[PDB]
């Protein structure tokens, strides 16, 4: 393992590179929540060093387009509010693999082949940017988005803009959006974007600044590279382009988690993850032939909010063999999970209940 | 055998922006350190040459660079990658 992560659990995550760690799918556990040690990595560029959690209540964010622009620490922040919820963190990339798998002939894709541990569930702790926007008199008149900006430190000798990690999403979110300051009642750690995180609910990863630095209501979205082409849904052969749709809200998705492998002929529980990005997951169907059937499964624990991930499992009596395990949601709306994700050239959103299909040999 | 040089030039100087200003490849005594650690990626051809022609995040989509320097870049570095 890469040392800035050395306190990571090593068997439990594949290591793809040094910026890129996901979770085994046997490592996810059935209470929800995803261990701190466990949970996946996914960093842009490159990461800050240690010495930024020092002082972490002297952390600084600069808050721009308000009525009335501060810089304000942790500690001031710590003062304006206190939240708490409950969301899942996913990549975009989540489910690459699955994408790649369906390219014929020439047609070829970059990025990491993920295919469902870049995703965990987690607890987040610290303010809300209603709070602190409200603290300082408002939003400016006519701001559309929230902007904010990662706190690395760009190194000398290339454009910024082309680097810097910083995000848009719409002001719809105000309500919703928090800095939080730690994860799973503990500090936040400097692998998950400690002293603060800017955490958007139901929306992607990369939505969810790490070290955020800045804050900003804006009426434009940022011209940051990583916003205006990268992270946007095109055709294969296209290019990213800013009227293409970025990668804001999550969909509704699910896959099976247990068990991994194998198992005895007889009883078996088949559980798994399901959520419903903006909106709770109100359903879930297993089949253990592959679609042919489904079967409602229960839901497992208790309903940690509409941005959560629920347990599921089903109990199976299963006849030896080599079975094809898969889950199919269905949020609150109505949204039910594809069989297969249209393709889209970057291989972002994949949630297709297919191609995650476990197989398991009951023996 | 011969190809193998001209990636090294492509990778260290010819390349705009250069690939070591953003990765580490040992053998190039790059030490890039905003994309990933090639060394620890250990990236086929295929890989490189894809990521460099059709782009990935910062990458752009490659137009000031033909086929031959890119397969010669794509051919260099899955070679040396943790040698
Ligand atoms: C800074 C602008 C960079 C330049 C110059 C080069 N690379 Fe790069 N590269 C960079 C980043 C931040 C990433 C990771 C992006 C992500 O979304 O994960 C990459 C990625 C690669 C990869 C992996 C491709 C994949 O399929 O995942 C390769 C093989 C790669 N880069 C090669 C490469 C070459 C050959 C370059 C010179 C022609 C080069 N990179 C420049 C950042 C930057
Ligand atoms: N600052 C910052 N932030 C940030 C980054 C970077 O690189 N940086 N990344 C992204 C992404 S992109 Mo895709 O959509 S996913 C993601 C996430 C992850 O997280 P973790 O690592 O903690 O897991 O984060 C986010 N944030």
């Amino acid at each position: 393992l890469p040392d800035y992560v050395a306190w990571k659990d090593a068997d439990a995550l594949i290591v793809h590179s040094d910026k890129t760690l996901e979770t085994k799918r046997s490592e996810f556990g059935t209470s929800i929540i995803t261990p701190e040690e466990k949970l996946y990595i996914r960093n842009n560029v490159n990461t800050p060093p240690e010495s930024i959690l020092a002082d972490r209540d002297g952390w600084k964010v600069e808050i721009s387009g308000v009525k009335e622009p501060r810089t304000l620490t942790v500690a001031e922040l710590k003062t304006l509010g206190l939240v708490t919820a409950a969301t899942v963190l996913q990549c975009s990339g989540n489910g690459r693999k699955y994408f790649k798998d369906q390219l014929t002939g020439d047609q070829k894709m970059s990025g990491t082949p993920w295919t469902v541990g870049a995703a965990g569930c987690v607890i987040w702790s610290g303010v809300p940017l209603k709070a602190v926007v409200d603290a300082l008199g408002g939003p400016a008149e006519g701001a559309r988005f929230i902007t904010g900006t990662g706190g690395e430190e760009l190194p000398a000798g290339l454009d910024p803009k082309l680097l810097v990690v910083e995000r848009s999403v719409p002001i719809s979110n105000l309500d919703n959006v928090i800095l939080a300051w730690e994860m799973n009642g503990r500090p936040l750690s400097l692998a998950h974007g400690g002293p603060l995180r800017m955490v958007v609910p139901g929306y992607s990863g990369v939505n969810n600044i790490k070290y955020v630095k800045a804050v900003a209501m804006t009426e434009v979205e940022t011209d940051a590279k990583i916003q205006k082409t990268s992270y946007r849904v095109h055709a294969l052969g296209e290019k990213g382009s800013p009227d293409q749709p970025s990668v804001w809200e999550q969909p509704v998705k699910s896959w099976i988690t247990t068990p991994h492998e194998a198992a005895k002929a007889g009883q078996v529980q088949i559980a798994g993850v399901a959520f419903g990005g903006m909106n709770a997951c109100k359903s879930v169907e297993v089949s253990v032939d592959g679609g042919q059937t489904w079967q409602e499964a229960e839901f497992i624990g208790p309903d940690l909010g509409r941005f959560a991930w629920r347990v599921f499992a089903l109990s199976a009596d299963l006849a030896r063999g080599t079975y094809t395990l898969v889950s199919r949601a269905t949020d609150t709306e109505g949204n039910v999970q594809p069989e297969e994700t249209e393709m889209n050239g970057a291989g972002y959103g994949h949630n297709g209940w297919r191609a995650p299909a476990v197989k398991l040999t009951v023996a | 055998e011969d190809k193998l040089a001209l990636g090294r030039e492509i990778f260290l100087e010819r390349s705009e922006p250069q690939c070591a200003l953003c990765h580490t490849l040992a053998d190039a005594e790059a030490v890039g350190e905003v994309g990933p650690n090639l060394d620890e990626l250990k990236p086929d051809a295929e890989r490189v040459n894809t990521a460099v022609t059709n782009g990935i995040g910062p990458m752009p989509a490659n137009e000031i660079l033909t086929d031959e320097e890119i397969e010669a870049v794509a051919l260099y570095v899955s070679t040396v990658a943790g040698k």
